[PDB]
RNA sequence: UGAAAGUGAAUGCAGGUGGGAACGCCCUUGUGGCGUGCACCAUCGACCGACCCGGAAUGGAAGGGUUUGAGU
RNA sequence: AUUUCCUCAACCUAUUCUCAAACUUUAAAUAUGUAAGACGCCCUUGUCGCUUAAUUGGACGUGGGCCAUCGAAUGAGAGUU
RNA sequence: GAACAGAAAUCUCGAGUAGAAUAAAAGGGUAAAAGUCCCCUUGAUUUUGAUUUUCAGUGUGAAUACAAACCAUGAAAGUGUG
RNA sequence: GUCUACGGCCAUACCUAGGCGAAAACACCAGUUCCCGUCCGAUCACUGCAGUUAAGCGUCUGAGGGCCUCGUUAGUACUAUGGUUGGAGACAACAUGGGAAUCCGGGGUGCUGUAGGCU
């Protein structure tokens, strides 16, 4: 009556690899899609071969939680036609994917602004995970209570009328 | 996670491993100047569970800690606070209760009364021109983050109004201004007398009736309006001041001892372990 | 090839014990020291402030001065043909009481208690210690413990 | 050619000159002192005639 | 050649007159003590002297 | 009498050891084969050089191969030269092995029929080593520590499972399942 | 005493504490107690000069000080 | 053949050969610091501008009981100019 | 595990006794910190004596614990004379 | 006896796997108006008691990995003192004393102080 797997957070990213006007417009479309101000993902160091701007914005991401996150995930499954590969699900229970042309979601687009990709990541947890996240009396969650690949596969396949690949 | 890793592993302190004691802050909390010799340093330890508030006055020795005065929010219903035992006002009430009990134990209750009515004004309990100094206690918040309007400082304000000399600044009290560095007595009185709770009742009556039924079920069971909270809190403070004595419950601990052993387990003996080892070997089908 | 740094040749002297790093026990700050107390000096590597010199590590002295977080251990050091008084200000983290003084206090208390008891009983007290006496005469028996004859063992290869 | 420690012990035992003899009570402290000065003295159990 | 340091005879020279121990005195100068402690002990000792003098005078 | 002088970051110019291979014979041997062992051990503290070890290795390998074949010896050189004996350049010069009394220099395991062959081989190998050496017939089964009678009793019980040249031996420590599955013939006595 | 202009040494039995020569009084033989206590040392103070203070035109009288002098 | 082999290198596992003045969980012998009560131990009481919530404590004291193994052995007159 | 194409750049979940970092050599110390980030500040201030190391217990340099003021920070105990 | 708060020693307390937990407490948990802080009430905050022992937590069980303790190793290695001892030497023996480490085996898998709650 307590082992109810539920969505904790969703991390959404853009796949462009470039900063500037493209990144600013990527941040704007992320804000429109999520309703929240982004955080510009930074580069921790510079590489001579690539010339990545050190300590400067390279990517953007937000984290959505609750019913709005579930609705966004449902929309992400709508474009993904509810088809996914078993490799997407890690041994820790997290699952994610990535689709280009985010125009497949519920938003109007134009070529002048540009086209940007969209990658979704979902962190799965069960009630009682606050033990490993609270400041005081922090502990380790039990092995049976931890999220595994088979558990998140069964949870995903139970609803959404979705299927996985036969790998 | 190998055998050499386990051998070289050095465990932290037991309370550090279970995440209960901050020894970095504790060392500075209990460290008397060596030229003051055996003068104890008293801490007002304030802890908050999900339902209750624990306030203690602790003096530390080599063998362990000693509690001088105890005040639990579960004792508030004796004075009249039966609804709400883990909020800012309850922390204030139990801080007042522990202050009065400590002053009674040290024989300073009649000499230091603090403030009778809490008007939400920053006022450290001062000493008399020719008389003993007020009992000095230092706040101990544990691992709770010290933010403005925190319940730890709420209990500290209650103890300070009780009479305990707790050195503090009017910075973390609820309603303090970060720009003009000013403390508003209106919101301090609101938090002291639970006016913020009463405002929450009014907001939930205005809209989202089902949420109000779901949340404040305890208050509705007794049928309490939001306007009576200030009366109840003020009367409870007066009753606490009039009679702060702790009632030592006389319930039979022997029965609790007996019932606890009923479900208490026991370790296996050496001969039983050997018999089970033999049984497992036989059951393995390889003997 | 010789340097005169303060902490020279203290690589193992100031090292913490194995599986003894990290937090410092807080009973050291709760211990009370008084003028006239006999204390030992043991430098703690974690507390850099108030560190005594490596010479005084492992020494024993008497406290003459007590401050907020330090004591005044007094030591006598040889500089040739004489002793000199050294007054070291050492934080209490590097200071512990001498267990010999506690044993000596208990011995004095026991001696006085025996003195009063013997005075009441009107008998001898025997308050003075003595060295180990020579073994007295006993009557070691052989029943059920018959002696066993031993002979030297012949040399043989043991590889 | 006497080491300083053995020299001090023999001074305390009053064994200053060669062929000098003293009577000593035998306890743990005396036994350890005689052990240190073993190469320089010989000791034994005297009888009534001696 | 210079730099002929040795310590063969130093111990014997030191022990020739022995390792002298400092003279023991009942009272040590209070300049080694805390300033607040010394200042208060001045008044405490002063008042003790007057109390003893008054007691002897009355007796 | 010099202090040990191993190859470290302070002096990285230590030359390579002349001797490279240390074992000669059936390195992938078995428990049943090579039941007898012969040891050549120095009787005093010497400074046998890697060059002398190279000469002894070559002589022993050639003699054992030509007179007993490949499958009648498992000689190995226990000495590993780590100490450096400096020599002025015309500073490390070469590598020597520091061996005390009772330290095994050469150890060979053969069969019972090759006892005389092993004795003769290690007798002729003494001329290639500085100092005095002795030859002893070891009482242990091969290079293992257990004696002959202890090993045969262990084998009779069935507590030894061969694994290459060496073997795994049963011990009364660890989980029962991981040992019961591995050992079918182990007779666990219920006492 | 201070570079100098200058100022310039008693709260007291010319102070207290500990050891301390000699002397006197007892206990009984003691490595004994009691009373003062020369010299000398250690120490807590007091006074004079200098310095640092507060400091109620010229003067620095009283109150001081973690200090300083080859001082009383 | 984004399906596989065995020499190629690489990682891990459990035995197995041999070392460290500038490696070490341990860890001696020798050497080394301190103490072995009368300036001592227990109660009464006084001082303070220090300290404590507080005669509370620290320090210095005062007056009385324990001075008959004055509290391990051995020896030896010692110290300062 | 997530893209793209090797780029674990970057983004997550677990393991992780410190195998990182701590300006410059090495040693020692440090995990709700002594490491990283954020906010406020100039105790890197004035004065006196005491003490430690090198020592002759001279000088210099370095350092330690206090005292008298003015301050910084924190809710506070406290911590700060580089 | 069990639980909570504050601790003392700081692994006979850690790590892992599997069986149990009545009452209370604790915790998980329900929300964002107020104090407060984040991309995100995830954490930190506040206001609560509808729901759950499933996670935390406590306890028991592993011929568990470690950790603690005691014996074997072994008076063995080593070492103070001595000889006009042996040996060319390296080294070794002996005499008067002190005395390990490691391996292996046996046992164990927290104790305790103050203040308060518990069919």
């Amino acid at each position: 009556p307590m082992k109810e797997l539920r969505i904790s957070k969703l991390v959404l990213n853009i796949s462009l690899g470039e900063s500037g006007d493209r990144l600013t417009r990527a941040a704007k479309v992320l804000e429109q899609l999520s309703g929240q101000t982004p955080v510009f993902s930074k580069a921790r160091y510079t590489i001579r071969r690539f010339g990545i701007r050190r300590n400067e914005k390279i990517a953007c991401h937000v984290t959505v939680r609750g019913p709005k996150a579930e609705e966004i995930l449902e929309r992400g499954l709508k474009v993904k036609e509810y088809e996914l590969k078993k490799r997407n699900f890690s041994a820790t229970g997290n699952f994610g994917f990535g689709i280009q042309e985010h125009i497949d979601l519920g938003i109007k687009y134009d070529p002048s602004i540009g086209i940007y990709g969209m990658d979704f990541y979902v962190v799965m947890d069960r009630p009682g995970m606050r033990v490993a996240r609270r400041k005081a009396q922090r502990g380790r969650v039990g092995y049976t209570h931890k999220i595994n690949a088979e558990d998140t596969i069964n949870w995903f396949k139970q609803k959404y009328d979705a299927v996985v690949l036969g790998k | 996670k190998s055998s050499p890793y386990f051998s070289r592993y050095q465990t932290k302190y037991r309370r550090r491993r279970e995440g209960k004691t901050d020894y970095y802050a504790r060392k500075r909390l209990i460290a008397q100047a060596k030229n003051k010799y055996n003068a104890p340093k008293y801490r007002l330890v304030v802890r908050f569970s999900n339902r209750f508030v624990t306030c203690q006055i602790v003096s530390s020795r080599v063998n362990g800690d000693y509690v001088l005065a105890h005040a639990h929010s579960s004792e508030l219903p004796r004075y009249g606070i039966k609804w709400g035992l883990a909020n800012w006002t309850a922390a204030y009430a139990t801080g007042l209760l522990v202050a009065r009990r400590a002053l009674a134990k040290v024989g300073l209750a009649d000499k230091y009364e603090g403030v009778t009515e809490p008007e939400g004004e920053f006022e450290l309990t001062e000493a008399i021109e020719d008389g003993p100094r007020p009992f000095k206690v230092f706040l101990d918040v544990g691992l709770k983050r010290t933010s403005t309007g925190s319940r730890v400082f709420g209990a500290m304000k209650g103890a300070s109004d009780g009479g305990l000399f707790i050195p503090h600044s009017p910075n973390r009290f609820p309603g303090f201004d970060i720009e003009t560095e000013e403390l508003d007595d209106e919101t301090l009185r609101k938090y002291i007398y639970g006016g913020h709770v009463a405002e929450y009742m009014e907001m939930l009556i205005d809209d989202d009736e089902e949420r109000y039924q779901k949340q404040f079920s305890g208050l509705i069971a007794d049928g309490i309006e939001s306007d009576q909270l200030e009366d109840i809190y003020a009367e409870a403070y007066a009753k606490i001041r009039e009679d702060p004595s702790f009632q030592k419950s006389g319930k039979d601990a022997a029965a609790f001892k007996a019932e606890s052993l009923k479900y208490t387990q026991r370790k296996l003996t050496a001969e039983e372990r050997k018999e089970r080892f033999n049984a497992k070997v036989i059951e393995a089908g390889r003997a | 090839p010789h340097s005169y740094g303060i902490r020279a040749r203290t690589r193992y002297t100031f090292q913490r014990g194995f599986r003894e790093h990290g937090q410092i026990r807080l009973s050291t700050y709760l211990k009370t020291y008084k003028v006239g107390d006999i204390v030992d000096i043991k430098v703690n590597g974690a507390v850099q402030k108030g560190m005594p010199h490596k010479y005084y590590h492992g020494k024993t002295g008497v406290v003459y001065n007590v401050t907020q977080s330090s004591v005044g251990v007094l030591i006598y050091k040889v500089v040739g043909n004489r002793y000199m008084e050294k007054r070291v200000n050492v934080r209490i983290e590097h200071v512990k009481h001498s267990k010999c003084r506690q044993d000596f206090l208990d011995r004095v208390k026991a001696n006085e208690a025996k003195r009063k008891e013997a005075k009441a009983q009107g008998k001898t007290v025997q308050l003075r210690r003595q060295p180990a006496p020579p073994a007295t005469a006993h009557f070691v028996s052989t029943e059920n413990n018959e002696p066993v004859t031993l002979h030297p063992v012949a040399y043989d290869t043991t590889i | 050619n006497i080491p300083p420690k053995a020299r001090k012990i023999m001074q305390l035992l009053r064994l200053i000159q060669i062929n000098n003899g003293v009577f000593v009570k035998f306890n743990k402290a005396t036994k350890e002192m005689l052990q240190v000065v073993e190469p320089y003295v010989t000791y034994g159990i005297p009888n009534l005639k001696t | 050649k210079s730099k002929n340091h040795t310590n063969h005879n130093q111990n014997k020279k030191a022990h020739r007159n022995g390792i002298k121990r400092p003279q023991k005195h009942r009272y040590d100068s209070l300049k080694y003590r805390d300033a607040k402690f010394r200042r208060n002990q001045k008044f405490a000792n002063r008042g003790t002297v007057e109390a003893i003098r008054q007691a002897k005078a009355s007796a | 009498k010099n202090k040990p002088y191993p190859k470290s970051r302070y002096n990285r110019a230590v030359p390579d050891s002349k001797i490279r291979i240390f074992d000669l014979g059936r390195k992938r041997a078995g428990v049943d084969e090579f039941p007898l062992c012969i040891h050549l051990v120095s009787n005093e503290y010497e400074q046998i050089t890697s060059e002398a070890l190279e000469a002894a290795r070559i002589c022993a390998n050639k003699y054992l191969v030509k007179i007993g074949g490949k499958d009648s010896f498992h000689l190995r050189v226990r000495a590993h030269p780590f100490h450096v004996v400096r020599i002025n350049k015309m500073k490390p010069n070469g590598l020597v092995a520091r061996v005390n009394i009772g330290q095994i220099l050469m150890s060979v395991r053969t069969k019972d029929s090759s006892r005389a062959t092993a004795i003769e081989a290690l007798r002729r190998c003494q001329y290639k080593f500085p100092g005095q050496q002795r030859i002893i017939v070891s009482k242990k089964w091969g290079f293992s520590q257990y004696a002959r009678d202890e090993y045969i009793e262990k084998r009779s019980r069935g507590e030894i499972i061969p694994d290459g040249c060496y073997a795994k031996f049963l011990n009364k420590r660890g989980s029962l399942q991981e040992k019961l599955d591995l050992f079918p013939e182990a007779s666990f006595n219920l006492a």
